[PDB]
């Protein structure tokens, strides 16, 4: 459906 | 004393970046790591840049620099909505699947426009910001926080000024996290957090590519609190410019929005250039609108998004399984878990919305119960269904022995799993109940209470099926 479906708040890695 | 703060930090950075302790050993690392965190934060004067008056007082600024730069500002209105904070209230009936708010790329804060500003000397040098992406977003906000005319300054200005992010909690309320799986993740945030906070008060002060930084002249932890906080509870993944690549972005205006169970209706239009947002449901005039954030559990919104989301229907909470080395048929279980695509050692999930396993993890447990036979005899097929597709699927047993062996398992660990609680349901529903508490700490009983509930199912269901199968076998012809 969404070609670019857009998460909000989308969980990333934050281990630098 | 500015070379106080760099003696503490410079010990901040050596404690946060020691190995991870011992089994046992989180919950007092993290008090070793608060004591200094807050003893540094005490000794600052908290937000380096901080905006006179009320939040709300800045929204119309919001609204128009969003209208002058082709953003969608017709059909709703920004309100404070409570416990939820502020969000969109729709001023007209809005349908379903209607399109209703839209942002251009000029509007958003991304990992690029972060290379194009003041940041940029700096991010090309360092190496942490190269790599992350969410950390290099952080730093471009507080940058241009502390810039007097960025471009940004009616987004920014417009941003909460705390957060409810496990950063914030006090001691006490990430003590009612004690004994959950999701403490453990807090703890981490907490040392990623100040570990990083301690590394770039160094780099900003000493490194030549920062000494046109903003931040030069100040840079608290309560800076980097906010900066990382807002970036974890607002960023969203992108399409470039080409599309050929994905980035990282704080998209203004749509990031008003609050979240509610549902799918996701908001996408990227590149051909457009622009963000664009589609009614999740009829709204009416006079309703709060609301979009479905992501398919999270209630841990990611506590620990990323702040907040407890009651009713998730995506809940779930971690559990992690593998096979011994000490397993004399360790080797053929890894093979066989290799073929269906499996870690021999991995976290899976238990799921409050049945069924309470997916199917990577009833494969994983059934190849755990194989016999040596059960083993060959699958390692001897070659069908490519076999490899993962049936090996997954409730309606496929490899046996009823091996169904009755991998409930029963699943039974013993939950309920093992819910013995190491400190609390038990009843204790956590007389506490929501007869206490007074803060918004912090309610999220934190609900959390743990959560995990609860979903580990009682996983009890429950693993036993049901454990029954079933036992009695299929037992109703078997002799
Ligand atoms: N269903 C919900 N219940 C409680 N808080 C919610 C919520 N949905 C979103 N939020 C809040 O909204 C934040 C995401 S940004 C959404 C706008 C925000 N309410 C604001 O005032 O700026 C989250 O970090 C959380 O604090």
């Amino acid at each position: 459906t969404l070609k670019y479906p857009i998460e909000a708040g989308i969980v990333t890695n934050w281990d630098d | 004393s500015p070379k106080e703060i760099l003696n503490l930090t410079s010990e901040l950075l050596q404690k946060c970046s020691s190995p991870a302790p011992g089994p046992g050993k989180e919950w007092e690392e993290y008090v070793q790591i608060r004591t200094l965190v807050e003893k540094i934060r005490k000794k600052q004067k908290g937000l380096s840049v901080t905006f006179d008056g009320k939040r709300e007082d800045y929204f119309p600024d919001l609204m128009k620099w969003a209208s002058e730069n082709g953003a969608s500002v017709e059909g709703f209105e920004m309100v404070n909505f409570k416990e939820e904070g502020f969000g969109l209230r729709a001023t007209r009936d809005i349908k379903a699947e209607e399109l209703f708010l839209w942002v251009p790329r000029k509007l958003l804060m991304t990992v690029e426009s972060a290379k194009n500003s003041v940041l940029g000397p700096l991010y090309s040098q360092d190496r942490i910001l190269q790599a992350m992406g969410n950390i290099a977003l952080a730093f471009h906000l507080l940058c241009e926080r502390a810039s007097p005319n960025s471009f940004w300054q009616p987004y920014i200005q417009t941003l909460p000024s705390e957060y409810d992010t496990p950063l914030y909690f006090e001691e006490d309320e990430v003590r009612y996290l004690q004994s959950t799986q999701a403490i453990h993740d807090v703890f981490s945030q907490y040392k990623n957090t100040a570990r990083q906070y301690a590394y770039f008060y160094k780099v900003i002060q000493t490194h030549p590519h920062a000494n046109k930084l903003p931040l030069k002249d100040s840079f608290t932890y309560e800076d980097y609190r906010w900066a990382v906080s807002s970036v974890m509870t607002r960023q969203n993944q992108i399409p470039t410019e080409d599309g050929s690549r994905v980035t990282l972005a704080l998209i203004p205006l749509w990031d008003m929005c609050n979240h509610t169970n549902g799918l996701i209706t908001t996408g990227y239009n590149l051909e457009d250039d622009r963000c664009e947002c589609v009614a999740l449901q009829d709204f009416r005039a006079g309703e709060q609108i609301y979009i479905f954030y992501g398919t999270r559990s209630n841990a990611e919104f506590v620990i990323h998004s702040g907040f407890f989301f009651d009713n998730n229907s995506h809940d779930r909470v971690k559990i992690k399984l593998g096979v011994s080395k000490s397993d004399r048929l360790y080797a053929m279980k890894a093979e066989v878990l290799a073929r269906a695509g499996i870690p021999t050692s991995s976290v899976f999930a238990l799921h409050f919305t049945e069924p309470p396993i997916s199917a990577q993890l009833l494969a994983f447990l059934r190849v755990f119960c194989m016999t040596e036979e059960e083993l060959k005899e699958h390692l001897l097929g070659d069908s490519a269904i076999d490899r993962i597709f049936t090996l997954g699927n409730s309606e496929f047993p490899v046996s009823w022995d091996n169904e009755v062996k991998l409930w029963t398992f699943l039974e013993d660990r939950a309920s093992l799993l819910l013995k190491t609680y400190k609390t038990t349901i009843e204790e956590d529903k007389s506490v929501l109940k007869n206490h007074d508490l803060s918004v912090r700490a309610k999220m934190a009983i609900k959390l743990r209470l959560g995990e609860k509930e979903i580990l009682e199912k996983a009890v429950k269901s693993a036993a049901v099926n454990r029954e079933y199968y036992r009695q299929q076998m037992e109703e078997k012809a002799p």
